[PDB]
């Protein structure tokens, strides 16, 4: 459960990301693929070479979905309902992988927001992606 | 793996009483029922909509015996699981795209099945030795992933 | 989320457990300490030897909170609030351990209730133990 | 720890630029703020109720340096982590009673701190080398648990 303070922190930090979202989503993906290679089994149809257009396109989508969740932080389960059915019923990606991508999103954010990635903020962002992950995984069984 | 002799021998004696056909069928099926997302890899097996259907599916049963058949052969190689399962890891990674986390899950289901079948004989010490074999097997199956 | 069939399966299984609840809780604890020795770090104050009285007593406590939760299966959060508080603010056991004990409770049930541990019932119980766990870790941060 | 030589040089090269005293304190601080349950081990450290209380606590800073000093020392022995950390492993198990998952948590927070400090210089390839390193340190610290 997010606290008022968490929502404030997430809005602030995500606010400074701004129009870098897509770019930061693609980098998270690249980070994940290199640090945790078992995550690649979920993308066999993709070309995963550095600078790949599929990876870039996928980053934007992921980033847009996270921008939506921030715009709907008091109603995330309904705002992400659709994405949640998709993962549970079509994609069927193991849950363990959501933590790995969450970790990588934080690393990317930390790499790009020196001034905003304070401790309290890191704590809030980590609680946020943990909640996003929980919703997207809620209907797996 | 780091298996004590009393451990090595608890594993071996129990496995001698296992009906690999029934046990592999029951393990793979329970995997598909208890963790439904594992059904992605088996779409072409048929109807997997209900537990009953899963459990009565012949392709699931035959697939279970093949899997447990290979597990069985690896128990004669506990000092070299990595070398024994090397080409199997490569295939699971490169041709089949199976997340290793699935191996871990199959392993724990397998431990539930052995318990179900053997009751009292599946004691806490016997179980601890099977958890080590099961993780060791999963680890070896994931070893060549890149 | 537990479906009605789940609640029905859990209720049936646990009902057969009957007066063996405490004995099975102690058994699961014992299988957990041996199978997953890192879990012993949470009990440096207990005598952990076979058949010791602290494990027995503790098994019953756990087993009773589980009976309570099956009886309040539609209202878990409320029924387990105090235990949820206790785990998050005092004991502070690492969330990762809940999965390990859960698994050992399933192995203990499979072992004692063969006719009742069908695949659908295994599924339901795994889901219930997972929800109990979620509830007991929901206030950690 | 299976590390390529280019992985080993990228790790070492960056570590060359780290101020361990300060990074030691940042990482231990953030662990306690982000994963507040980990505070159950430092109740004698006084006030840990808000982030500045934690991050500014002198005992937290002094302990952070102590923790990262030993990590650092392990970076000079990447081929023998297990041996290098064996007495620390025993200690954390038998005296301190620290669950090993805590070593993984710290590992991940350290990677974020390195990325916070170094920015773009902490490239995807460099992070991946650091991930292998922090996992090996965590495994080595856990290895004598029993
Ligand atoms: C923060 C967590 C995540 C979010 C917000 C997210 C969001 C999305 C979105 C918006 C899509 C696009 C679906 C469409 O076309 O409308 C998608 C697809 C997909 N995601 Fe998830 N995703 C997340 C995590 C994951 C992770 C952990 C995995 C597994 C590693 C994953 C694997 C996939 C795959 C394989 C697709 C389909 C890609 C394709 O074939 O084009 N996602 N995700
Ligand atoms: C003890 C762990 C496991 C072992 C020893 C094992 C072993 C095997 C073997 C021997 C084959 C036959 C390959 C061939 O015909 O050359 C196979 C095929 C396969 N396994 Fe595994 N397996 C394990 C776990 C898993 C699990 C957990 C999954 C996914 C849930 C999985 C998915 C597959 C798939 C998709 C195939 C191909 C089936 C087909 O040809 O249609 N395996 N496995
Ligand atoms: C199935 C999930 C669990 C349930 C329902 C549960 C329930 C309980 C109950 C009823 C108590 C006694 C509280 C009291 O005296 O008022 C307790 C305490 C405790 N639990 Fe949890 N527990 C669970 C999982 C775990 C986890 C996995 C661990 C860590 C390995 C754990 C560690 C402890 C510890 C150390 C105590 C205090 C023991 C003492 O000093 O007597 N519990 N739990
Ligand atoms: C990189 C991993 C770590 C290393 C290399 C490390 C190393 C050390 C060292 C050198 C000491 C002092 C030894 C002594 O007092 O005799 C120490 C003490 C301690 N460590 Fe670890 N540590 C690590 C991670 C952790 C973390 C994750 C925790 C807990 C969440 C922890 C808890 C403690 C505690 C409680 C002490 C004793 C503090 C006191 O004096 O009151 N350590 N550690």
């Amino acid at each position: 459960m997010l606290s008022p303070a968490d929502k404030t922190n997430v809005k602030a930090a995500w606010g400074k990301v701004g129009a870098h979202a897509g770019e930061y989503g693609a980098e998270a993906l690249e980070r994940m693929f290199l640090s945790f290679p078992t995550t690649k089994t979920a993308f066999p149809h993709f070309d995963l070479s550095h600078g790949s257009a599929q990876v870039k396109g996928h980053g934007k989508k992921v980033a847009d979905a996270l921008t939506n969740a921030v715009a709907h932080v008091d109603d995330m389960p309904n705002a992400l309902s659709a994405l949640s059915d998709l993962h549970a019923h079509k994609l069927r990606v193991d849950p363990v992988n959501f933590k790995l991508l969450s970790h990588c999103l934080l690393v990317t954010l930390a790499a790009h927001l020196p001034a905003e990635f304070t401790p309290a903020v890191h704590a809030s962002l980590d609680k946020f992606l943990a909640s996003v992950s929980t919703v997207l995984t809620s209907k797996y069984r | 793996v780091h298996l004590t002799p009393e451990e090595k021998s608890a594993v071996t004696a129990l496995w001698g009483k296992v009906n690999v056909d029934e046990v592999g069928g029951e393990a793979l099926g329970r995997l598909l029922v208890v963790y439904p997302w594992t059904q992605r890899f088996f779409e072409s097996f048929g109807d997997l909509s209900t537990p009953d259907a899963v459990m009565g599916n012949p392709k699931v049963k035959a697939h279970g015996k093949k899997v447990l058949g290979a597990f069985s052969d690896g128990l004669a190689h506990l000092d070299n699981l990595k070398g024994t399962f090397a080409t199997l890891s490569e295939l699971h990674c490169d041709k089949l795209h199976v997340d290793p986390e699935n191996f871990r899950l199959l392993g724990n289901v397998l431990v539930c099945v052995l318990a179900h079948h053997f009751g009292k004989e599946f004691t806490p010490p016997v179980q601890a030795a099977y958890q080590k074999v099961v993780a060791g097997v999963a680890n070896a199956l994931a070893h060549k992933y890149h």
